[PDB]
């Protein structure tokens, strides 16, 4: 939760201090809270070109360095993160890797790194790679693969990707490789909204309830840009009906997603679910309120957030923290009080002992998300094209899984956009011209 | 022969198929029932013995025959109804 | 009708937690803690409650 | 270089719950045990499609109770059915104190953990259980070596967490000495909800069954009865309601909560009774005729 | 060996959640096949409450049903160790997994009897037959059947019920908020179950109308408890008429 | 089965374990007029033969005996 | 012979041992409050089995 | 959800029960009562169904799973 | 034999009525497969045994276990007039076979004739074919055909051997008085091992 | 221990009472012989 916020909040700046003094928190470290952090330096890192490379070195595999698979695999991730939102030369250098070792853990990292490079192009030679990852069934580098494969088809609506994701998501029973698969198939659907359709109705449809609990993420970003009332419809309609927990928790998350371009709409929705004391619905709720207003805070979304904050049940309570931080995305103390009050709240969780494991990951997260840029980045409700900008849905729908594996959060310096006077001219430069402002 | 419609006959109607007089017709049909062969009520009033239960009959073809006449008119009267109980507010089932 | 459905929800958890007595605290000790004396049953020095 | 270990959210099916549920209720207030049997995939989801129990415990959840040989014997013929599982955890009933080990039950915590490290504990309640999910925790055993590792924090991790309730005496001794706890999540395909609901003939039949014609006269007149009574409190009630709040001025001019809800609720169990059996009788007397 | 304690049946969920995922389970047999476990519940009692299930070793050929495969031995095994996990739970008889009943699970039934204190022969099915319950209970009988035909060997029903203990209650009816047979709320809660036994009754209609023609071609034996059922529908006549009630009401709405 | 029965009732039988003294037999018939679980037998849900002892707290049960030594050896 | 006596303990624990009473007063037949050997008075039910 | 809710609620009130006698009444949710089992407790009146009879002198019983006055 | 699971069969039929092998051919039957069994076990433990019948509807009575006296009890008891259904007997075997406590041993089937096989030649030469595909290979003793002419299982066990675990043979004993037990001497405890 | 005379299949048990007023058996940790529980002998046992 640390190195998630960190990662966040010290972006857009060389850091060879970070590397130094948290040399023993990587020693210290197990699991996959290890990994995350090697992985993290490419956010901390983000940009420095030059730099880049080097930097890593070490953490990236070398025949003068080889570490952990956990240090490995963040290397590869890393360079990925820096040069994330496309770069042609990146992927070559990420592929050699990848198809050569085709391993666990390291590997895992080397999807995901990958993914975002390549990301935009449509590429053969990526399917093919992922593809085989996938097919061992090799339970992290399938999770990783699923989702890695639709950052890079994205947008086009690309058939190939969508029939090699279900064909596979059916077969097999794999819970982690499914989450990962379905992610893949919305990132590929965005925008297309009744079309959609067809495919949304195959996953709800099935006796499974594992594709039940994953299909909500297809229906989000394609209604998301102009939302159907159908859609809607089905995704409340499911959660009531459900007595497998997963499957409840998870129909919830979504009613926000196809919400995000009308904001105003969610918090009343949410509010019937909000009320009822069953924790999966209340968990989801949270996440509802976190994406529609995360460009355009409401009032009102604040409100519904406090009681789930101190509840008993574990999940709930990270899920309001991580939530309301957000919305507010990177308002001052000057623009409102809400979000230094924000700030210290999260503290005070980490003061306390007497509170949950879960509220605690939550809380270090949050500050750092609220925080993030250095106090420099936003995320946006949708474009002033009248449709929603791509990067704010593709980081925010892959952020919300961090359980299965923690590094996924990481992606979500893609929405990270910041807000400035912006008016190049010509050859490449921004000038150094001032600007007109009639604001305070 | 008859349907579930009425399983009732006359006195007159239970002479002629049974070609003995109407007096003797009355008692014969009282023993039967005394033994328990058949049971019902008889309303003299009326004249007519009402069957509340029969017996199971002469195995033959048309008797098996018999059986379907009824089962086949019900079929389609069972299908007719239940569309007419799904009707009634199918706003609310839940 | 939510809110008659998590009453006796609530209720049934809240509940089902064995035991509740009664007793007297006849004094106080420099331990903060106080003596009860529970009324039929052995007497309990217990730490003081957040209520 | 470091592994993996840690305890995953584990996927309980709809028929080892009820059997869970069957061995601890039998076997309580005495000590008792049993294997869980399933199939563990990938590094997250470890189902458990079956259990049996392996002879119950006396007094403890004793280290003499955990047999290597019944363990083998039962693992054997499993091969032959067709259908091989291995042992996934193992799970024990304890009506002493809700979501709690014994001291004796640590111990024999550890000869399944030397096993397989997804060994895991599940700790039944029937006595303090009215819901069936209440009062069941995944726990995972704590020794010196696993304290100095680190391993607790480790659990956490991979999951959405999870921290015991009942009892205080017990969850301050238990988190110590007995366990680190964690989740226990549930999945039940609709296959599995159909046979829970237990669809049933006579169920639906009954709605049409017609009851007596007397028997809804005299009801209708019962009922009535009710009302009457009612109806004293509800005159003096209806005479002044001129503010606000109907159940202030019920209670005000006479008439404990609301006298138009009681004699309300008092018509419409025998309005939905007669109601449904006229729909009915006319239905059936044409159908079968 | 032939005796009679099955009388009714009552089933506890547990029974019908075991053996569809020990079946498919067994070495991925397919779900219409004859295929056998031990039956588990409480017995030599004149109630018969049906506990639990478990798989008994069995393949199914194609090529016949007069080939198959059955380990008896197990039966008699598993009966002893289903005592220490519940006193309930003793070898009751066995299982069956539909779609018909066959002239092939005579020979087992046969069998049974000695493996078994008398056995019982459940049919659980995957799928009803009916729109309630998936099981059927049976009794092997030998009865007369005459129109040219000799004693037949047949398998004659039982009526089932569904029951259950409290443990099984508890879980059940927390994780249930599902639209069910009837859960009752409201009168509109009424109608679903009204239009469940009309629908179900259609079911059984057509099963008889297609038999009777078979009987009148083939000549089929004619078994005296089909005739004399149908027969007691037809003689009891149908009456009805006057019906009424109350009318209380608008005041008490007009009220609020 | 054998091996199995043994090595349970051994759990049972070590310690802690009450101490009593047994004033009074009975020993009244198997199956009393009730039918529930298990099958017939001396000691189950199905109880016949039981002793009536007094207990050094000034308590009496009167329970089954188990049948490795039954009610009419005690 | 021998699994039948050993087995008879074996049942006994999962029906639950029985604490003895002798009825108090009979109110209803379903609830008959139930006075204990020991003292402490409880409700007990009864059952149709008998 | 309801009508599941209160099946839950019929299943404690029911036996296992242990009798006392109800003193007095200090509080509608929660009152002090006496046991023929040498304790004298401080019981939850449970919720949904009446408090407000349960308030005079009369015989009462206390679940013994719970440990609260059904 | 090594690492071999065997399955016998036991011939009811209505030629076992005589007494050429005493006491009763049936009688002798059951003596000449109980040492063969016993025979197999003691050589190699490594061996298992199973009963299957052609008699009645045809199911498996036991299975393959390490202990003879499993198959032994159930052999005695089966019913001395049943049925000559060769091929059904044979098929039900192949399902047992599949299903053991460890798997890891071979196939095989060693077939008791009591009497000349009443089902088709040309059944039993087809169903021979796709069993060897299955790699369960049946050996066939042969006294019980030529009780009234030249055995007809020489063209079966042809057709079976080219692929099977370990070969197949003819073993031949006369029909007469030599006693049915004589099969001890000619091998059905090892097969040919062959290919 | 009020008396000593069991020693019931087991390294010798006696009757000890306990003073919650309740009767218990006793097995080795260190010992038992007729000479560590005796008539008027007071001894330290386990709570379980």
């Amino acid at each position: 939760a640390t190195v998630i916020a960190n990662s966040f909040m010290h972006c857009g700046t060389t850091s060879d201090q970070f590397l130094r003094d948290n040399l023993e928190w990587l020693a210290r470290a197990t699991n996959w809270a290890k990994f995350t952090a090697t992985a993290s330096l490419g956010v901390i890192h983000k940009g420095h070109e030059k730099e880049a490379l080097q930097l890593m070195a070490t953490y990236l595999p070398k025949d003068t360095s080889p570490g952990s698979a956990y240090q490995e695999g963040g290397g590869l991730y890393a360079l990925g993160l820096i040069h994330a939102n496309h770069g042609g030369d990146i992927i070559d250098y990420l592929l050699n890797q990848l198809k050569n070792a085709s391993n666990d853990i390291v590997r895992h990292g080397g999807s995901l790194g990958l993914g975002l490079a390549a990301m935009g192009t449509a590429r053969q030679d990526v399917y093919d790679l992922l593809k085989t990852n996938l097919y061992q069934d090799d339970a992290v580098t399938g999770e990783a693969a699923g989702l890695a494969l639709g950052l890079v088809m994205l947008g086009s609506k690309n058939t190939q990707a969508i029939e090699d994701m279900v064909g596979y998501a059916q077969e097999t029973q794999h819970e982690k490789i499914l989450r990962g698969l379905a992610v893949g198939i919305a990132l590929v659907m965005y925008g297309r909204m009744e079309e959609a359709d067809a495919l949304i109705e195959s996953l709800c449809r099935d006796k499974d309830p594992i594709l039940r609990r994953s299909g909500m993420y297809t229906v989000a970003m394609a209604y998301c840009g102009s939302g159907n009332n159908k859609a809607i419809r089905r995704l409340l309609h499911v959660a009531v009906s459900d007595v497998n927990d997963d499957v409840r928790r998870a129909a919830v998350e979504s009613l926000g997603f196809i919400l995000f371009r009308t904001p105003e709409q969610c918090p009343s929705v949410v509010s019937l679910l909000s009320e009822s004391y069953n924790p999966h619905v209340r968990y989801g709720a949270a996440m509802a309120l976190g994406v529609c207003c995360a460009g355009t805070g409401n009032k009102e979304a604040i409100n519904l957030l406090e009681p789930m904050t101190n509840d008993p049940v574990n999940y709930v309570r990270q899920g309001a923290l991580i939530a309301s931080a957000l919305i507010m995305i990177q308002q001052t103390e000057i623009t409102c009080p809400k979000v230094n009050q924000f700030r210290q709240l999260y503290s005070k969780v980490i003061n306390d002992k007497h509170d949950d494991v879960m509220a605690k990951f939550g809380a270090i997260l949050a500050q750092g998300i609220l925080d993030a840029g250095g106090h420099n980045v936003t995320i946006s409700l949708q474009s002033r094209t009248g449709h929603t900008h791509m990067p704010s849905v593709v980081g925010v729908l892959v952020f919300t899984q961090f359980w299965f594996w923690f590094p996924l959060s990481h992606f979500l310096s893609l929405a990270y956009t910041p807000t400035c006077i912006i008016g190049l001219n010509k050859d490449l430069k921004m000038p150094k011209v001032q600007y007109k402002s009639n604001c305070k | 022969t008859r349907p579930a419609n009425h399983r009732q006959l006359t006195f007159e109607e239970i002479a002629k198929s049974a070609k003995i007089t109407v007096n003797k017709v009355e008692l014969l049909v009282m023993k039967a029932l005394s033994v328990g062969l058949v049971r019902g009520s008889i309303d003299e009033v009326d004249k007519r013995v009402h069957m509340t239960w029969v017996q199971p009959r002469v195995l033959d073809l048309q008797q098996i025959k018999g059986m379907k006449d009824r089962l086949e008119l019900w079929c389609t009267d069972v299908k007719s109804m239940e569309l007419l109980v799904e009707h009634q507010a199918q706003d609310i089932l839940t | 009708l939510n809110a008659k459905v998590r009453l006796l929800r609530e209720e049934l958890q809240l509940l089902q937690e064995q035991g509740s007595y009664v007793g007297e605290v006849v004094r106080a000790m420099d331990k903060k803690k106080v003596l009860v004396k529970v009324h039929p049953e052995g007497k309990f020095v217990v730490d003081v409650d957040k209520n | 270089a470091p592994a993996v270990d840690t305890a995953e959210q584990v996927y309980i099916s709809s028929l080892a719950l009820l059997k869970m549920l069957k061995h601890g209720r039998a076997g309580v207030p005495m000590e008792v045990m049993g294997l869980m049997l399933g199939e563990f995939v990938d590094d997250y989801t470890v189902r458990v499609i079956d259990v049996f129990a392996m002879p119950q415990s006396g007094t403890g959840v004793s280290v003499e109770a955990v047999d290597p040989v019944f363990q083998a014997k039962m693992l054997d013929m499993l091969k032959q059915t067709g259908r091989p599982e291995m042992v996934v955890g193992w799970y024990h009933s304890h009506p002493g104190f809700g979501c709690w080990l014994s001291g004796v039950d640590i111990n024999t915590q550890q000869s399944f953990e030397a096993l397989s490290e997804r060994a895991v504990a599940v700790v039944v309640d029937p006595i303090q259980s009215v819901k069936g999910k209440v009062v069941i925790d995944a726990f995972r055993l704590i020794n010196a070596n696993m304290m100095v590792l680190g391993h607790e924090p480790r659990q956490t991790t991979s999951n959405l967490g999870h921290l015991n309730k009942p009892s205080i005496q017990a969850l301050i001794h238990g988190l110590n000495r007995h366990y680190y706890s964690i989740t226990i999540n549930y999945r039940k395909n609709e296959l599995e909800q159909k046979m829970l609901l237990n669809l049933h003939k006579k169920s639906w039949m009954e709605g049409l069954t017609l009851q007596d014609y007397s028997e809804h006269c005299k009801h209708n007149e019962s009922v009535v009865k009710e009302m009457l009574e009612l109806a004293k409190n509800y005159n003096k009630a209806v005479e002044e309601e001129d503010k606000m709040t109907p159940e202030q001025l019920a209670i005000k001019n006479v008439g404990k909560q609301d006298p138009k809800r009681h004699l309300e609720e008092h018509v419409d169990v025998l309005m939905t009774s007669n109601i449904v059996q006229c729909l009915a009788a006319m239905l059936d007397t044409v159908v079968f005729k | 060996m032939p005796e009679l304690a099955v009388q009714k049946v009552v089933v506890h969920p547990l029974v019908l959640l075991s053996v569809v995922d020990h079946f498919n389970r067994i070495g991925k047999v397919g779900n219409q096949k004859r295929v056998v476990g031990v039956l588990l519940g409480s017995w030599q009692k004149k109630v018969l409450d049906v506990s639990n299930s478990f798989a008994v070793p069995f393949d199914e050929d194609d090529k016949d049903d007069s080939v198959w495969f059955l380990d008896h031995d197990y039966l008699e095994n598993m009966y002893g160790m289903f005592k220490k996990v519940n006193a309930r739970e003793r070898i009751v008889g066995w299982y069956h997994t539909g779609p018909k009943l066959h002239k092939n699970d005579i020979a087992i039934n046969e069998l049974m009897k000695r493996y078994c204190p008398n056995s019982v022969l459940v049919i659980i099915d995957v799928k009803p037959k009916d729109l309630g319950l998936p099981t059927e209970a049976y009794i092997s009988v030998e009865e007369v059947h005459d129109d040219g035909t000799p004693t037949s060997k047949t398998f004659e029903h039982v009526t089932s019920e569904i029951g259950a203990e409290e443990a099984e209650e508890v879980g059940v009816e927390h994780l249930l908020r599902d639209i069910k047979d009837t859960t009752v709320g409201t009168l509109s809660q009424r109608i679903t179950n009204q239009v469940h036994g009309l629908k179900g009754l259609n079911s059984k209609l057509l099963d008889i109308r297609t038999y009777l023609e078979k009987v009148a071609s083939g000549k089929l034996p004619i078994n005296h408890h089909i005739i004399y059922q149908l027969q007691d529908v037809f003689n009891l006549l149908p009456d009805a008429s006057l019906q009424e009630f109350v009318k209380a009401f608008y005041l008490k709405t007009n009220d609020q | 089965k054998i091996k199995e029965n043994s090595e349970k009732i051994k759990v049972n039988k070590t310690l802690p374990y009450l101490v009593s003294n047994v004033i009074e037999l009975l020993d009244v018939d198997p199956n009393d007029q009730e039918e529930d679980g298990a099958n017939i037998d001396l000691d189950s849900q199905r109880k016949g033969k039981c002793a009536v002892i007094k207990t050094s707290t000034r308590q009496t049960y009167f329970l089954p005996v188990i049948g490795l030594v039954d009610a009419e050896k005690l | 012979k021998q699994y039948e006596k050993s087995e008879n303990d074996l049942k006994a624990l999962q029906s639950v041992g029985q604490i003895v009473g002798e009825v108090l007063k009979q109110l209803t037949e379903e609830k008959f409050i139930v006075k204990a050997t020991n003292g402490p008075r409880y409700v007990v039910g009864c059952r149709r089995q008998l | 959800e309801f009508l599941h809710a209160q099946e839950e609620v019929k299943r404690i009130q029911s036996i296992p029960l242990v009798i006392g006698q109800f003193l007095e009444a200090v509080d509608q949710n929660t009152a002090i009562v006496g046991s023929t089992t040498g304790s004298n407790y401080y019981v939850r009146i449970l919720s949904t169904i009446d408090r407000e009879l349960l308030k005079p002198n009369a015989s009462v019983a206390l679940h013994k799973h719970s440990n609260a006055l059904v | 034999m090594v690492l071999e699971s065997t399955m016998v069969c036991v011939d009811n039929s209505e030629y076992m009525r005589n007494g050429d092998f005493l006491p009763t051919r049936l009688q002798a039957q059951q003596d000449a497969v109980n040492i063969v069994c016993h025979s197999k076990t003691r050589s190699n433990p490594e061996n298992n045994v199973g009963l299957i019948t052609l008699a009645n509807d045809c199911e498996v009575l036991t299975t393959l276990t390490p202990d003879t006296g499993r198959i032994l009890s159930k052999l005695h008891t089966v019913q001395p007039k049943g049925k000559i259904t060769f091929c059904t007997g044979i098929r039900v075997a192949h399902l047992a076979l599949k299903h053991r406590q460890g798997k890891n041993h071979k196939m095989r089937i060693i077939a008791f004739v009591g009497s000349p096989v009443e089902d088709n030649e040309k059944d039993l030469v087809k169903l021979a074919k796709r069993l060897k595909k299955e790699k369960v290979n049946v050996d066939i003793i042969n006294f019980g055909e030529e009780e009234v002419n030249t055995e007809k299982l020489t063209a079966f066990v042809n057709t079976l051997n080219g692929k099977d675990g370990t070969g197949s043979h003819l073993v031949t004993v006369p029909p007469g008085p030599s006693l049915a037990d004589a099969l001890i001497s000619s091998p059905i405890l090892a097969g040919e091992g062959g290919a | 221990c009020t008396k000593i005379i069991n020693a019931d299949s087991e390294d010798p048990k006696y009757i000890i009472n306990v003073k919650q007023f309740a009767k218990f058996v006793v097995d080795l940790s260190d010992q038992v012989a007729p000479t560590d529980i005796e008539e008027g002998m007071r001894v330290g046992v386990d709570r379980n």
